[PDB]
């Protein structure tokens, strides 16, 4: 259909592919570091949803530098995947109300 | 089945260096992390460090002086650890195991016992144990097998093939002049012997020599 | 790195009874300890992780409690199988630690030894040795003696002993005592003997054996 | 009124198992917890497991031997525990509480003795209480009765129907040969009796028997 309806699917898929390589590739780059938390990847996952989505609990966090790289790929790949929603989500209103305008 | 396979045993001469092996089997995720435990007779476990093969990234601890050095072959599922320049201190089992990155090692190896000495490998000399003429019996019968003069440690003496287990104790080795010595035993309803035969294999991984040796009445 | 003690690191149980092994950790760490046991001579093995999750093919009688910093095993009504060695072990924070451990200890009713005395073998002393072995048997206390006596003299010089750690079959222990001289020593003796004293009998076990 | 409806008790053989009630009445909301909490003679609180009616969700106090099991009839308002296997270890009251789902019990119930027994059920013998024809009399006078020869407890004394509350004492019970005994006091005005009778109620639970038995001079 419509590009905004793609993007977001898009968008979503790739979020998720970030999230994985994301929980991946921070187990990696924190272990090795001493007083570390985020060195399993069930909870690297929790993290990495934790981090796309802004929530801030602040119940882990990456101590090192590639963790915190990989924490900033993570945290910006979520807020973009959800602007492009917001931004899909627009398009639809505003395609919708010229519509309503009968032109 | 034995999802780690580890030698059980290496002679390492002062200052020398061996390099372990862990042959793994089973289902093998990308997320597999192999770790290495280090147990000195008495003492407990000592976490040396770990590796993931799926990348060859590898971590020690470094609490303690650092002797070892990870690697591994994806090709063959093997993890390998080198340890170099050992001493006495660095006599000990040296256990692997597998943590699917979860946190708990879910199965470990049987473990390779490595002994660092100068002295020279000696396989085991076997000796039957059975009553004299002179002792009597009661419901039950107890025999034995003398393993005697070898090195390093370890030994894993069975019985009748591992086909009897009840009634068996073996005993620590003792040390005397560079050579190992402990005995096993076995006991079975009186009735029973020797009317069914009664063997211990002996089996020597220092020097890859497992020997048998039956039981019959002197 | 984060400290696991484990105390007290001997626990002494009576048969049937429900055991508590502890462990401490230095600072917080949610639920994240896990248990393994190992055996006189055996690799460990897991028995609880994550605190209190079951293992698939575990007695259903072990069992963890606990989080933050205070973590319990627990079995209810142990068992000679049961004898070994139990480590906590911590993935909260890298690097992975282990607790020092506790032995379990079965004090099980008294036993008397069975003991049994072994000439030297044919195809020993054509190597030029001979070795009389004697056998002590499941008793306990763990606490016994053994005498040699060669030609009713007390002999001392060329004894090596060895004890076994309590069994994890009948919560017992056991003892073998080895007498080594040469042929030529052996050959100019006829009765060997071992005498074993053991709080089960005031008067002492005796087992002999003469060299014709 | 009651909000909680415990049985007042119930016998158990060793190894056996039973299965103690709670009906609940008042407000019900579907975010109602129902919790149990056992209490050993002596002893104090100890919290045993919960439950969510409205989902038939269980949960377990993880620390202690696992005997209870949880369940509940949405229908009729009433929650189930299941205690198998017990032994003198597992006799006690065990009290039932409602939760709002915000952390505390506002309200319990009066509790069920369970005595894990081989004994057998045995009714109380009341008998009465008066003063010899001897024992002068002050400004009160004491009555009392003797709840004697039953099994197992508890047994609630009342006076009056609960009319008289004031100057009583009921002693606590105590166990002779698989049996238990206990006596309960009254005391009113001297001038009071016999004109206004005093009679002692004894309920019995165990044996679903409450009895009377009104005090005369002798
Ligand atoms: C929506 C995502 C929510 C993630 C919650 C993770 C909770 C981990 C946990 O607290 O779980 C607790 C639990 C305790 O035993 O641990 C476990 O084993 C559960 C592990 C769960 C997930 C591990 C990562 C697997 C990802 C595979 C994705 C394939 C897509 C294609
Ligand atoms: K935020
Ligand atoms: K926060
Ligand atoms: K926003």
């Amino acid at each position: 259909s419509a590009l905004h309806w793609r993007a977001a699917g898009a968008a979503t898929v790739l979020l998720v592919i970030v999230l994985l390589a994301g929980s991946y590739l921070a187990v990696l780059a924190e272990r090795g570091a001493p007083g570390a938390q985020l060195i399993t990847y069930p909870r690297a996952l929790w993290w990495s949803v934790e981090t796309a989505t802004t929530v801030g609990y602040g119940d882990l966090y990456p101590v090192t530098l590639w963790g915190r790289c990989v924490a900033v790929v993570v945290v910006v790949a979520g807020i973009t995947s959800f602007g492009l929603v917001t931004a899909a989500l627009a398009t639809w209103f505003v395609g919708r109300e010229q519509e309503r305008r009968g032109h | 089945q034995v999802q780690l396979q580890q030698p059980g045993a290496e002679l390492v001469k002062p200052g020398a260096s061996v390099k372990l092996s862990c042959k793994a089997s089973g289902y093998t995720f990308t997320s597999d992390w192999i770790h290495w435990v280090k147990q000195r007779p008495g003492h407990g476990l000592e976490w040396i460090g770990e590796i993931i093969p799926s990348y060859g990234r590898a971590n020690y601890n470094e609490k303690i002086q650092k002797k070892a050095t990870l690697t591994a072959d994806k090709s063959s599922s093997t993890a390998f650890m080198q340890l170099s320049s050992l001493t006495s201190e660095d006599s000990a089992v040296y256990y692997c195991a597998r943590e699917r990155g979860d946190g708990y090692f879910a199965v470990w190896g049987a473990g390779t016992t490595v002994t660092v000495s100068s002295a020279k490998t000696t396989p085991p000399s076997v000796y039957p144990l059975a009553p004299g003429s002179a002792a009597q019996t009661n419901s039950m019968v107890t025999l034995g097998c003398l393993v005697k003069g070898y090195f390093p440690e370890p030994v894993t003496v069975t019985w009748n093939s591992g086909s009897l287990s009840s009634g068996v104790h073996t005993f620590p080795a003792v040390l005397q002049s560079d050579l190992y010595t402990l005995s096993s035993s076995v006991t079975v309803p009186s009735s029973s012997w020797p009317s069914e035969t009664v063997t211990c294999n002996v089996a020597h991984p220092a020097s890859s020599t497992k020997v048998d040796k039956k039981i019959v009445p002197r | 790195d984060i400290l696991l003690t484990q105390s007290p690191a001997i626990l002494s149980v009576s048969p049937g009874e429900r055991v508590s092994f502890s462990c401490r950790a230095s600072q917080s760490i949610g639920t994240d300890i896990h248990w393994y046991q190992q055996r006189t001579n055996g690799s460990p093995r897991l028995l609880i992780k994550y605190a209190s999750e079951s293992i698939s093919g575990i007695p259903s009688r072990f069992s963890g409690s606990g989080s933050g910093t205070d973590f319990t095993l627990s079995i209810n009504s142990v068992e000679s199988e049961d004898i070994a060695n139990y480590y906590c072990q911590q993935s909260n924070r890298w690097p992975f630690t282990f607790g020092s451990g506790t032995k379990l200890e079965i004090k099980r009713a008294d036993a008397a030894p069975t003991v049994s005395i072994f000439p030297p073998s044919s195809e020993q002393l054509t190597s030029g040795g001979a070795s009389v072995v004697c056998f002590l048997n499941n008793f306990y206390p763990k606490d016994i003696n053994v005498k040699w006596k060669i030609d009713g003299s007390e002999r001392q010089n060329g004894v090596l002993n060895s004890w076994t750690d309590q069994d994890s079959k009948d919560s017992t222990y056991s003892m073998s005592s080895t007498l080594t001289l040469t042929k030529d020593e052996y050959e100019r003796h006829n009765s060997y003997t071992c005498e074993a004293t053991h709080k089960t009998s005031t008067s002492p076990i005796v087992k002999s054996f003469n060299r014709n």
